[PDB]
């Protein structure tokens, strides 16, 4: 492939459409459903997974192709999210208080990132361009920032004294820091319970879809204030019972998968590509 | 020109009519004309080409005549005639090329090359015979100053012009009103757009006008008028008037209202067509005036009503359009057209030999500049070179 | 604008970054390659070469003809930094653009002019063509893979003879194709030019360039505009 | 040619006029709604322009054939020529650019206006039939470019909108399972009669007969007669091209050509 | 200009892009940031304005062009808001209970208005066109309206007894009243505490952009029920901390102002033009 | 219609003269009279405004078109004057002790000023050109200025020590400050009771005329010493009774309005230039 | 033959190609440096890209000269040959494509096809002189 | 035709325009870099501006040659034609302005107007040979 990646692909505008590959896609694919604990608690059934697998079979998926992963809550799920199957549908409960955390999780899992380590104790770090962010994940990520100037002296802060730093994150499981580009910063992060990485957003991750259960369109997967794009993979539904939610997911799995593109599944299950 | 045309016509008729096996009665007059041409050209020295890369060529004529008593032409007769025909065709082609690459501000209609100037001598008038082509007929009539015209299919009468005019505008270019047009060849596409869709216009009607002045009077013209300008019917990003910024155009096409096409001559209304589409006839005109209107639909379905709100922002911009194609026309002056190859011939000859730019024609024989500033001197020189080009194409 | 106490080291300040830049490295590499080639009787097989003689200028170590000509011309870039050119020398165009910009720029500072001069010298006119004239035949090559062969009086294309372009450009005074072959043909066709004018344009004589610009020639003006807008960093 | 055909007609022999871009179709921009309703939000039909030698047609389905029997919607357009054309060369092109941009179109009776927001899908199972007296003379399937209709008086264009079985997320977002349908699928067809031969005189691009006759009538303010439509309007003339009109038109066109030989 | 306002401007669709060689009244433009008091409180620093100025300088703004106007809350800021700089960016904190007040503020400052005094004690007032409204602001504005009929008699209210009037606004710092057009209304207002004007909406402002911090898309800058336009000048972001919000504003200031246009700043700082 | 562009206007030199528009100008416009309180006290009539309105009606001004505004004195009026009528007449009483103040007042209202905010705490300020001034208004403005040099150190002053600042205004209700152009200055102002603005003099204010009631010509609306223009909007009248002054104003209102023109910045043609 | 004969830059009205067998069109999409709010809204800095920038070009050969016979709008030679072949149901021969399809003919315009096409076109003109 | 046939820079007096149809006069008002006290008094730095700076140009065509007929200060052809028309109260025709007015005629100098004007002027010269 790589020797033909930078080569043109020519096609005529009269080639006959091929038959529907939805059946073949379902047969040779795997589906991962991510739901919160409250869903399982409300269902209160020990065979609901088997029921959903049988219903998906009625919808064409082979038996052992649909998998279900449970997370305690949005904040818990945001610590090193792992996307396993070819298609990853995430049922995210809506809370008016966790809006930024919902947006950060969606941004992390609905996009492909290229991350590198940051040794905050040794080097001063800056963000090169609008695609560059600092993604911090851990049990408790408290990030404080001290911008510098051309002479390396801090502005509004003292490098020696951390108490003067401009705190930007406190007690966070996942945070995406966006500082002014081209400015060197000195960072204080709770490295004991936090890991911060310099990440670049390569583009969309088309095999991950997020269904927001309840609320309104609040997700903002773009740091740019001027744009809040709602993509095809950002679904939203209204709910009263989790069983109805799962039935809607099963029945319209055709539409959900049709909004997602395969071949975006990395060899690893991580939410980012780690490079040294 | 008449003598050069007569040379070319005689050679063409020699090629066509002097064929093996043909009765001598079929070519008796043609053979007489051919022998007259040989007789007149014999003993004369010609020189062609000292301009640009057109090489200096010297022509001498000492050819024998053709027989006149045989009954049917045979291969021997044709072989005898063929060498003379080839030499004369080469001579005429080079003379035509030499004349095509020349111009003069003072007398553009007079011959410019030394060879054609010599052929204007009285003694060569004996070579003159049937002048039946359209261009040579027009040449002779125009020399006599008789009403004569050229017939063009898709006349190239409009210089290229893609422009817009904003009657209502502002620095953000969010509530605009104006017209955008393309004038190219025989085609005019005009589109009047209102971003507000005439919400605040009197009677909810917005009036757009487009006036096109032709550089020459077209007569007996057939025009196709259509109610949509497909050129300005899709989203565009357009440079501002001064190029400072760019604005967004998002047309939604409403049919034009109160369409009036006026074909005027010297400010006098010669033809008028109201709400008429398809084929129309403009008998005599030099100006086209297209007046159309955008009318708000008094009744709108929910989607249509959603398109046009009461106030800003205006995301869909209501556009009306017109397309005007001149299928054919008649013009007293020469023009480029989709059927003839006169302009192509002259341009090709000038480019192939690196003719230095003269004081009459635009460099590279650019047609847009030529028709934009189509002066009487340019018209004279263009008629001369176009007639020479037709004469040359008769053989080459 | 000469913020005093910074003019005290301005020339040296720019030179310190200049000699660490890619242009300096390429100059050093060329000099080293020439020295090794001179010192080498049998240690010259390393030199890929298209000409009849192995030369460092014609070394091609990294259509086949297009690639060979591109590799040769990317190193002919240094003939400009060798005083082995006769034309108007693209680097002087870039230097003039640099001078005008740094004089008209309101944000240039003494601590920024260093390495700005360097990235200007290294990113101004990245793709540039060079022509060699020999007994009425002109061989033009470019860093973009376009090669032409033509005549002087009448710009008529000829099959390109590599292994003759290489030897010619190894020694003959190379010319900066400021008015490249495409523009030369366009001019000669639309604006058929004198023998003297063509002679001077091929050799990139500034007098005829300014003459044509003063006449407001669309073709040469367009070419020079392409070069200037190509002078970005 | 005109005097030759005049002599042939006088002798009741076969007549032939060669036209470049024959002006054979009267101007008519119309639409037909096979499925409609007062809201005009879920429509299905065809809209066409027939002008000169050009026919542009576009079959639109607002639902994108989601509920069609096989996700296929069949569109038909029949253009009945008012004179028989022979030895016609025709350029057929897939899309109809005239009906490929958003429009606001009056209703059938003008009571209200509906919105058209085309998204162009390629026409499927194209079928151009040239019929003579209801008999298939020429057929062309999935053929675009230059085609030859040797002898015909009717054109039948049958095309299909086939819903793409596979759609990328961007494509799938335009075609939901149910209403509202903000993007409406369209399949076009363009048919240009570049040249043809007809036993009857016609206006065309190259010749100046109609222009000459009309100019002579307008210049001297000739009152409207009992034969031709006022102003020698070609649309009216060829919409009702009666034998009397044909005789008078051939006469005046022959006279016009005779005059143009000298003027 | 005035004698050439109604003259066509013709441009060619091939003109090369250029930049103006025209003098401006001021050498450079000025940027005003309007933020709530709680933003400064949470930031908890005295030099934060200086640091933001230095970061804006990093983003190409000469030292002296950025100004920061603090306002207590949305309601207080809604009383005769003043827009000082060439570019105005208003950081409105979202509160779920003040949706109408946020909409009213956005409508006032995102649109040009032409207003006149209203002596409600002497005359009845109509609203001629859909662009006509009654904008009242002050310390506390309570508006009571009695629609009259053709005979100048109140409908459902007694023109003499204010107790029968209809309540359209109670203790409002700012309120935009829309009543049925073509109907004469008798008004009684707390004139001692607020001023009411008859205003006409002229169009968009183009130099005032509102960034809504938190919440969902709730602004409605048009009184027409069937329109909720989301212009490029009304942005929305999610937040947990104010320093991150300000860093986002600084880093994307070029995008923020690309959505705005100069030339719209009035000579006066007021949010409306006034005629007496 | 074309608002953001200045297009040339061509006119013939022999077209015609249109009929007088003074009648219509009076009919469709509003007049404002600004007079001192002592005028009202000397007149000592409760219905004098009604009589003046009747007299103006005799001069063709419809009833209600003429408004009367009271100001305690020049100093009080100078605190952010707000002239809103179509035509503004300011009867300013001459006091030989308040020459500069009067000049400043006139300079403020007889000219058009485009003003930006000034943050004396954050930024040092220059005056770029001759039209640049610093206009401060408030209850009591006290401005001290310390000029700096290229090294940012004060000339004859210390930036840290305000006692060395060169006082240029003391307890002023309004003051227009001109300093040396191209020199950075540190400003100490009583921001609590005074607001200072960086202003540019665009041009004359057409619709404001000042009638000096009393002494000789002392007004200087130009900072340039070499020029002290007396425009046609700067009237002067000798007085002994205020009723006489108002009668003269009413009788010659035709000439007063003739000396004035509609505010160019106020009408629709100025749209997207600065205002309306 | 791979040699550059004509070149036109930023010229659109009407141009002349005196001798050519290949057309090379080059055009650039340049992002506008200055954008009004709507234009800037069209083009975000990152995905999704809902509005896609496009630069067009239309090139129509209105008239030309060729040493080989070709189908054109004005002439009826191809139409006549095709009509004669179709009317009498001539079986597909070894030279021309079935049905005298012009796309196949001009896609594989071999010298043998050129010779046969010129012969049949000349005969078609001869016939059209009479019929 | 938009091409600069003649150019004259800072040249005053008699000049020759050999062949032209458009005149472009470009001039500049330059503020005097140095002014005496009165001159500086005329031009302040801001409004009011009581003395308004003005630059001028005068261009008289003493003599010329034109291919088309025109009225001039020497020949009396226009006067003769106008006098003949006015004396006999000739009704306005379809060509000339309805006074034989030269401004209207030379404004819209159409080819038809030029032909008719040449005819009438030639006849006027013929008549003036006798009358
Ligand atoms: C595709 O669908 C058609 C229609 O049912 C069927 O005949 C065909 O076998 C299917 N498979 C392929 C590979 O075309
Ligand atoms: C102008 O004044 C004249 C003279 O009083 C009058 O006849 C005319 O009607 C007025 N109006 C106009 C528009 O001329
Ligand atoms: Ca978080
Ligand atoms: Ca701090
Ligand atoms: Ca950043
Ligand atoms: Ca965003
Ligand atoms: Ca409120
Ligand atoms: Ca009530
Ligand atoms: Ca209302
Ligand atoms: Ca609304
Ligand atoms: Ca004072
Ligand atoms: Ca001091
Ligand atoms: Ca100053
Ligand atoms: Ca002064
Ligand atoms: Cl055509
Ligand atoms: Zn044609
Ligand atoms: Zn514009
Ligand atoms: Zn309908």
């Amino acid at each position: 492939q790589n020797y033909g990646i930078n080569l043109p692909i020519t096609g005529s505008m009269d080639t006959a459409y091929a038959n529907s590959t939805q059946e073949e896609t379902f047969l040779t694919s795997t589906l991962c459903l991510y739901y919160p604990t409250e869903a399982a608690t409300e269902i209160n059934d020990n065979s609901w997974k088997d029921t959903l697998s049988q219903l998906f079979l009625t919808k064409g998926w082979p038996t052992g192709s649909v998998y279900f992963k449970e997370y305690t809550d949005i904040a818990s799920f945001s610590v090193d999210p792992q996307l396993y199957c070819d298609y990853n549908v995430v049922l995210m409960k809506y809370d008016a208080t966790l809006q930024l955390d919902m947006s950060e999780l969606a941004d992390l899992i609905l996009n492909e990132w290229l991350c590198n380590p940051m040794d905050i104790t040794l080097y001063y770090y800056q963000q090169t361009d609008e695609a560059n962010k600092w993604i911090s994940m851990g049990s408790s990520c408290t990030i404080k920032v001290c911008p510098l100037n051309t002479q390396t002296l801090g502005i509004g802060c003292l490098t020696t004294d951390t108490a003067t730093f401009e705190e930007v994150a406190t007690a966070e499981k996942l945070v995406i820091t966006d500082v002014v580009d081209g400015v060197n910063h000195k960072l204080d992060v709770t490295t004991a319970t936090c890991t911060i990485r310099n990440c670049k957003k390569l583009g969309p991750r088309e095999n991950v879809a997020v269904i927001q259960v309840g609320g309104s369109d609040v997700l903002d997967i773009t740091a740019d204030p001027t744009t809040a794009p709602q993509t095809e993979r950002m679904m939203r539904i209204n709910w009263k019972k989790w069983w109805q939610v799962f039935y809607t997911v099963v029945d319209y799995v055709n539409q959900i998968i049709q909004a997602m593109s395969k071949r975006s599944r990395s060899l690893n299950s991580a939410a980012f590509y780690y490079r040294i | 020109m008449d003598v050069l045309y007569s040379l070319s016509k005689t050679l063409k008729d020699a090629r066509d009519k002097i064929v093996e096996g043909t009765l001598y009665s079929n070519v008796s007059d043609l053979i007489q004309q051919f022998n007259q041409m040989i007789i007149t050209m014999n003993g004369n020295e010609f020189q062609t080409g000292g301009i640009g890369n057109l090489p200096i060529r010297n022509w001498n004529f000492d050819f024998g005549l053709l027989g006149t008593t045989l009954l049917n032409l045979d291969a021997n007769y044709v072989e005898t005639a063929r060498n003379t025909i080839d030499y004369f065709v080469d001579f005429v082609d080079n003379v035509c090329m030499d004349e095509m690459v020349r111009e003069s501000q003072r007398n553009g209609i007079a011959p410019q090359s030394d060879s054609l100037r010599k052929l204007s001598g009285i003694k060569f008038k004996r070579i003159n015979f049937d002048n039946s082509s359209e261009y040579i007929e027009n040449w002779n009539l125009q020399n006599r100053r008789q009403r004569t015209g050229f017939t063009f299919h898709k006349p190239n009468i409009f210089p290229y012009s893609a422009s817009f005019t904003l009657n209502r505008s502002q620095p953000a270019h969010d509530n605009l009103m104006g017209t955008m047009w393309l004038n190219a060849g025989s085609e005019i596409q005009v589109a009047g757009f209102d971003y507000s869709c005439a919400i605040n216009a009197p009677a909810n009607i917005q009036q757009f006008e487009h006036i096109v002045q032709l550089r020459r009077v077209l007569t007996t013209a057939t025009i196709t008028l259509l109610p949509d300008a497909e050129r300005f019917s899709f989203p565009r990003v357009i440079n501002s008037a001064d190029g400072a910024t760019t604005w967004y155009f998002n047309p939604v096409i409403l049919r034009p209202n109160n369409v009036e096409v006026e074909f005027l001559l010297n400010g006098q209304i010669i033809n008028t067509y109201q709400a008429r589409f398809g084929t129309i006839i403009a008998r005599n005109f030099d100006t086209i005036r297209l007046s159309f209107q955008l009318m708000r639909p008094p009744n709108m379905t929910p989607a249509v009503a959603a398109l046009f709100p009461n106030a800003q922002p205006f995301e869909h911009h209501a556009t009306v359009g017109l397309t005007l194609r001149i299928e054919s026309a008649v013009c007293e002056s020469v023009l480029a057209d989709a059927s003839k190859t006169m302009l192509a011939n002259v341009t090709s000859v000038r480019q192939e030999y690196a003719i230095p730019v003269g004081p009459v024609f635009p460099p590279g024989m650019n047609w847009t500049d030529l028709i934009t500033n189509y002066s009487p001197s340019r018209e004279d020189n263009l008629q001369r070179v176009f007639t020479v080009a037709s004469i040359r194409s008769m053989l080459v | 604008k000469s913020t005093i106490d910074a003019a005290k080291s301005m020339a040296t300040s720019v030179m310190k970054k200049f000699k660490k830049s890619g242009l300096a490295n390429s100059v050093s590499t060329l000099t080293d390659s020439l020295s090794d080639a001179a010192s080498s009787i049998s240690r010259g097989a390393s030199i890929r070469s298209v000409g009849s003689s192995a030369s460092a200028w014609t070394d091609v170590s990294t259509s086949s003809i297009s690639t060979q000509t591109s590799t040769i011309s990317r190193r002919l870039r240094l003939k400009e930094m060798a005083t082995q050119t006769e034309g108007m020398n693209f680097d002087d165009i870039s230097a003039a653009v640099l001078k005008t910009k740094i004089d008209r720029s309101t944000q240039i500072s003494p601590n920024t002019l260093p390495d700005i001069v360097t990235e200007a010298s290294e990113k101004f006119i990245p793709n540039r063509a060079y022509r060699v004239i020999n007994n009425d035949e002109v061989f033009e090559a470019g860093t973009d893979g376009r090669f032409f062969a033509y005549r002087v009086e009448t710009f008529d294309e000829i099959p390109f003879d590599v292994q003759k372009f290489a030897d010619l450009v190894t020694d003959s005074p190379v010319i900066s194709a400021i008015i490249d072959f495409k523009t030369l043909k366009n001019l000669n066709d639309n604006y058929g030019i004198s023998r003297q004018q063509a002679f001077n344009l091929l050799r990139s004589d500034p007098r005829v360039l300014r003459e044509f610009i003063n006449q407001d020639n669309p073709i040469i003006r367009n070419r020079i505009e392409q070069l200037i807008m190509q002078c970005r960093l």
